[PDB]
RNA sequence: UUAGAAGGAUUGCCGUCAGGAAAUUAGGUGCGCUUAGCAGUGUACCGCCGGUAGGCGG
C-alpha cells in the first residue's frame, strides 16, 4: 500500500557542476588570447587595464534520473519512483525542464552579478567537439522563457535525452565573454575580512552558486501571479532575496511526493514537472 | 538548506584540474590461502 | 508620482541596483530639468539598520511627462519595471541626507589649514561619536560629478510632507 | 554619556566579560531574565527617553557567561562594533 | 466564583521545623496548608475575600542544618535556650500552587498576596526572598520542581502484619517514598477543656498520623489536581489528602 | 502553621618507621553520504560658513 516514505532516502545530482574558472581577455581577440584572473589583495578582484572581458568557464554533467538512485530502503517505493518517471518521460521528454535548465545556462544567470554593466555578451556551449551557434544573452530576458529558437532546442533536446535515460551521460563545456569595460571590477564567489575564493590559483564561482542559477526555473509555484518571477527549485521554494517560504505547506515536494507515490494520483503536469525538478537535488528522507 | 521541516560550514569537493580529463585509480590486493587464514580457533 | 519596481528574485540585493541603476541615471535628469523632483523609498524600513526598500517612487507637483522615463530606463529593463502610470497621492514620506561629518584627516587638514595649532582627542571623539549613529542609517553610493570621490550618502525620515528639493532628490536646508 | 563611542578601550570591554566569563556558562534556567526595566532605568540613567539611533545594549560581562541584569553591568555597543564583541564571544565561549 | 491557580515561585523558607516526632525533615503538610488558610484569613481580614481550597508543594532545593558525619547519618542542630527538648529545623526552597475561588482572580490580588505573604511564616520559619507570584494557565507554567503527592496506594499494597511493618518493607523497596505527616487523630471527644490559646473553640487533644508520599517531576507529573493537597475532615480523624 | 522563644564556646605540636612486585599475543570483520547563494550597499570622500556648537555642495 506504500503508507510510508523509507527511512534513508536519496537521490543523486543530475546537473553536475565544475568550479568555475575566471579569465581575463579582450573582446575583438577572444579566440586567440587568455590571461589568468588573480585575486589581487580585503581581498578584492578586478580586470586589468589592457584586458576587458571576462571570459568564464564552467562545465554541466547530465546524468539521468532513473541512475541517480543512492540510497533507498524499501523496493515498493523504488518500483512506484522509477515507474512515476516512466510515466513522465514517456508523456514529455523531459524537453520543458531541459528547456528551462539550457534557458538559464542561455540568458546569463550564471553571472549573478557580473553583467550589469556587460555591452555585448557572448556564451559559447560546446557538446561532444561540436561548437554550437553563439547566444547573445542580454536579448533572453529572465522572467520569461522562450521556446521557438532552433539551436536552444537542439541542445535542450540532447539534455532530455540523457535525463530521459536515452544517452548514460553529457558533457557541456561553457564559455562565456563579459565586455564590463578596461579596468573594471569582477565580482567572484566568497568563503568563510573578505575571503575571496581562488581556483586554480585564479578566482572564480562556487558551483554551489552556479548550481542555484541553473536551477532557478520555478515558475508554476503557487503565489505566481503575485510574484510574477523565477524562484529556484528547493523543497520548500525559500528564495533567499525575498526571505519568507513561497510554498508553506500546500504544494510542498514533501506533500506531493506523499500525493504521488503514497498515494496514487494524477498530478497536473505543472506540478509533475516540479517533482522531477526537485529530483535533480537530494535529500528527501523522513 | 532544509530538511524535515514541519552559519555556514566548511566541505571538501575534489575535483579534476582544467587542463586534466582523466582519474587514475591506484590500488592492490593480495591474495593469500583460505586454509592458512584462521588465526584463533579454540576447537581441534 | 511615478513608481520604479526594483525586480526581486533577479540575482543582485535591491540596493546595489538602486545605487548604481536608477539613482545614477535619475541624478542626471533630476539636474537637467530646472523644476526639480524628488526620490521616496515607499518600502523604507529602519529595522535596526536602515533597508531602503524593494520600491522607489519619483515624486513632484507635466514635468514627470518630460523626465521621459520609458527611454532613459531602457537598459536595465531585465532589472528594473518602469510602470508607465503617473498617479498623484497622499500616503507620501519625503527624505533628507544626514551629513557623516568627515574622515579625521579630512577635518584635521581643514581645522588646521584655518583653525588652532594644537587639536587632538576631541575630533576623535566627536567624528566617532556622530559618525556611529550616522552610519547605521541606510546608505547609497553615488559615483561623482566633478570631484572622482565614492559619496555614501545617509537617507532618514523628514515628515515635512512638502517642500524644495536638491540636485539628488531630497530636502535640502 | 554612556555609550562606548571610543574604539580604543574596546579590547578592556571584551577582556573583561572573557576574564569573568571563563567556565562560568550558566544553562538558560538559570540565566537572569532581560527585565525592561533595567535598559528603561539605564535609559534614565542620562537623558535619552527612549534606545539612541544606532546604539544598543551589550551586558559587558556575557548572561550565558553568569551574568546580572543590573544598572552597573551593562553598556551601549555600535552596531559593527556590537557584531565584533559578539562574535569574539561567539567565538571564546563556544556558543 | 472563578477558579484559578496562583504559583509562588522560589519562597526560600529558613528554619522551619524540620522535627514532627517520628518523621525530621519535610514538615507535617498541615504546616504548608495551614499557610494556606494563614493567608486567606488574613485576606478575609482584608477585602479580598478569597477562599483557597488546595495547595500544591513543589519541593525545588532542601537543607537540613546539621553536619554530616564520617559514617553519613546527619546530626541535626538547634538553637541554644534561654534542658534542650527534641528539636530540628530545615531551610526549604519551595514553590507554591494555590487553587483560589472566589468573587474575581487577577494581577491585584496577586500584589495583595504579595502585600500579605511577608508577614507571614511557613511551618515556623520566616522568608527571606519571593521570585514571582503569577497566575498559571497550564503545567508548563510551572518551574522545574518535584511536588509532593500522597503515594498512600504503596502502603495499603505492602507486606506486613502492622502498618508500620508495611511502611518499613515500603521505604525498603522504592526509594523516593518518603514518609511524611499528614494529619491529627482525635485522642478523646471535644469540649472546653481549661488553658487554651482561644477559649471559644471546641478544643480536642490529637496524634499526628502519618503516611508515605512520594516526589514526581514538573513535566512527568499527569494534571494539577493530582499534585493539589486539600482539607478533609472526618469524625475524630482530621488530615490532609490529594483526592 | 508539632503554633509561640533561643549566643555553643573559650583551647590545642600528630610524629617517629618504611623494598609492591613478579608473569603475560587484544582481535578478528567492516559502503558514510544525498543536497546545500555568504556578506547591509566593501563602506567612505574632498572642500566650503564659523566658536572642535551646528550645518552645507558635489
Amino acid at each position: 500500500t506504500l503508507k510510508s516514505r523509507p527511512e534513508n532516502l536519496s537521490f543523486a545530482r543530475c546537473l553536475n557542476t565544475t568550479e568555475a574558472k575566471f579569465w581575463q581577455t579582450d573582446f575583438l581577440k577572444r579566440h586567440t588570447f587568455k590571461l589568468p584572473l588573480l585575486i589581487t589583495d580585503s581581498q578584492s578582484c578586478t580586470l586589468s587595464t589592457e584586458c576587458d572581458t571576462l571570459r568564464i568557464d564552467f562545465g554541466i554533467k547530465v546524468l539521468p534520473v532513473k541512475e541517480s538512485m543512492y540510497s533507498c530502503s524499501d523496493y515498493n517505493y523504488r518500483t512506484a519512483i522509477y515507474q512515476k518517471i516512466d510515466e513522465y518521460i514517456a508523456e514529455d521528454g523531459f524537453l520543458t525542464l531541459a528547456k528551462r535548465y539550457v534557458n538559464n545556462i542561455a540568458n546569463a544567470r550564471f553571472l549573478w552579478r557580473n553583467r550589469k554593466g556587460a555591452e555585448i555578451i557572448e556564451t559559447i556551449v560546446t557538446i561532444e567537439d561540436k561548437e554550437y551557434p553563439s547566444f547573445n544573452s542580454k536579448s533572453f530576458n529572465l522572467d520569461t522563457f522562450v521556446e521557438d529558437n532552433a539551436t536552444i532546442n537542439e541542445i535542450a533536446q540532447q539534455i532530455a535525452d540523457t535525463f530521459a535515460g536515452k544517452r548514460e551521460y553529457l558533457n557541456i563545456y561553457v564559455t562565456c565573454f563579459v565586455k564590463i569595460g578596461c579596468a573594471m571590477e569582477v565580482y567572484p564567489s566568497q568563503e568563510m575580512g573578505k575571503k575571496l575564493f581562488k581556483f586554480e590559483g585564479s578566482a572564480g564561482m562556487h558551483s554551489q552558486k552556479i548550481n542555484n542559477a541553473l536551477r532557478t526555473i520555478d515558475t508554476w509555484y503557487p503565489d505566481y501571479t503575485t510574484y510574477e518571477f523565477p524562484i529556484p527549485v528547493e523543497n520548500y521554494g525559500a528564495a533567499r532575496s525575498i526571505g519568507i517560504p513561497f510554498r508553506p505547506d500546500t504544494k510542498s515536494f514533501y506533500k506531493l511526493i506523499d500525493r504521488m507515490i503514497l498515494k496514487n494520483e494524477d498530478l497536473p503536469i505543472e506540478d509533475k514537472h516540479y517533482v522531477m525538478a526537485i529530483l535533480i537535488r537530494g535529500g528527501m528522507f523522513s | 538548506s532544509k530538511g524535515h521541516e514541519m552559519n555556514p560550514q566548511k566541505s571538501q569537493s575534489c575535483t579534476l584540474s582544467t587542463e586534466c580529463d582523466t582519474l587514475r585509480i591506484d590500488f592492490g590486493i593480495k591474495v593469500l590461502p583460505v586454509k592458512e587464514s584462521m588465526y584463533s580457533c579454540s576447537d581441534y | 508620482s511615478q513608481i520604479l519596481i526594483i525586480k526581486p528574485g533577479t540575482g543582485i540585493s535591491p540596493n546595489i541596483i538602486i545605487s548604481e541603476d536608477i539613482f545614477p541615471v535619475l541624478h542626471s535628469l533630476f539636474v537637467e530639468h530646472d523644476k526639480k523632483f524628488g526620490i521616496t523609498f515607499p518600502a523604507y524600513s529602519f529595522d535596526k539598520k536602515g533597508h531602503l526598500g524593494n520600491i522607489i517612487e519619483v515624486l513632484s507637483e507635466e514635468a514627470l511627462a518630460s523626465l521621459c522615463l520609458e527611454e532613459h530606463l531602457a537598459e536595465v529593463t531585465d532589472y528594473v519595471k518602469v510602470k508607465k502610470e503617473i498617479t498623484f497621492t497622499d500616503d507620501y514620506v519625503l527624505f533628507k541626507r544626514i551629513r557623516e561629518e568627515n574622515q579625521y584627516e579630512t577635518t584635521a587638514r581643514r581645522m588646521r589649514k584655518r583653525g588652532h595649532t594644537e587639536l587632538g582627542r576631541p575630533l576623535e571623539m566627536h567624528i566617532k561619536k556622530k559618525n556611529q549613529q550616522i552610519f547605521c542609517h541606510a546608505y547609497i553610493k553615488v559615483k561623482s560629478a566633478s570631484t572622482g570621490q565614492s559619496y555614501n550618502i545617509f537617507l532618514a525620515p523628514t515628515d515635512i510632507k512638502h517642500g524644495s528639493f536638491s540636485a539628488y532628490g531630497l530636502l535640502r536646508g | 554619556n554612556g555609550c562606548l563611542i571610543d574604539e580604543a578601550l574596546l579590547p578592556l570591554i571584551i577582556d573583561e566579560g572573557k576574564r569573568k566569563g571563563e567556565g562560568n556558562y550558566r544553562p538558560r534556567h538559570l540565566r537572569d531574565e532581560r527585565k525592561e526595566e533595567t535598559v528603561q532605568a539605564f535609559l534614565d540613567k542620562y537623558g535619552y527617553c527612549n534606545i539612541p539611533v544606532g546604539y544598543e545594549v551589550h551586558h559587558i560581562v556575557p548572561l550565558s557567561q553568569g551574568g546580572a541584569d543590573s544598572i552597573k553591568n551593562m553598556i551601549m555597543l555600535s552596531i559593527e562594533h556590537h557584531e565584533r564583541v559578539t562574535e569574539a564571544h561567539a567565538s571564546y565561549f563556544k556558543w | 466564583m472563578m477558579k484559578g491557580y496562583i504559583l509562588l515561585e522560589k519562597v526560600n523558607i529558613e528554619n522551619a521545623n524540620a522535627f514532627n516526632n517520628i518523621i525530621v525533615g519535610i514538615p507535617a503538610i498541615t504546616s504548608f496548608l495551614g499557610f494556606a488558610r494563614a493567608l486567606e484569613r488574613k485576606l478575609n481580614a482584608k477585602e479580598i475575600a478569597i477562599r483557597i481550597n488546595g495547595v500544591g508543594l513543589e519541593f525545588h532545593e532542601y537543607e537540613l542544618k546539621g553536619y554530616k558525619n564520617k559514617r553519613g547519618q546527619y546530626v541535626t542542630s538547634c538553637p541554644l535556650p534561654g534542658h534542650i527538648m527534641n528539636q530540628a529545623y530545615i531551610d526549604l526552597n519551595m514553590s507554591f500552587l494555590l487553587e483560589v475561588e472566589g468573587p474575581h482572580v487577577d494581577m491585584s490580588t496577586c500584589k495583595s498576596i504579595k502585600s500579605t505573604m511577608e508577614t507571614l511564616r511557613i511551618a515556623g520559619g520566616i522568608i527571606r526572598n519571593y521570585k514571582k507570584i503569577r497566575l498559571i494557565d497550564t503545567l508548563a507554567d510551572i518551574p522545574y520542581g518535584y511536588f509532593l503527592t500522597l503515594r498512600q496506594d504503596n502502603l495499603n499494597d505492602a507486606a506486613g502484619d502492622d502498618m508500620l511493618d508495611k511502611m518499613i518493607h515500603a521505604l525498603q523497596q522504592e526509594d523516593t517514598l518518603v514518609p511524611i505527616a499528614v494529619g491529627f487523630k482525635a485522642l478523646s471527644e471535644v469540649g472546653h477543656v481549661e488553658g487554651q490559646r482561644d477559649p471559644e473553640k471546641d478544643h480536642c487533644f490529637v496524634e499526628s498520623i502519618f503516611s508515605l508520599g512520594g516526589f514526581e517531576c514538573s513535566k512527568i507529573l499527569e494534571d494539577i489536581n493530582s499534585c493539589l493537597w486539600r482539607y478533609k475532615t472526618e469524625e475524630g480523624l482530621y488530615l490532609c489528602t490529594i483526592i
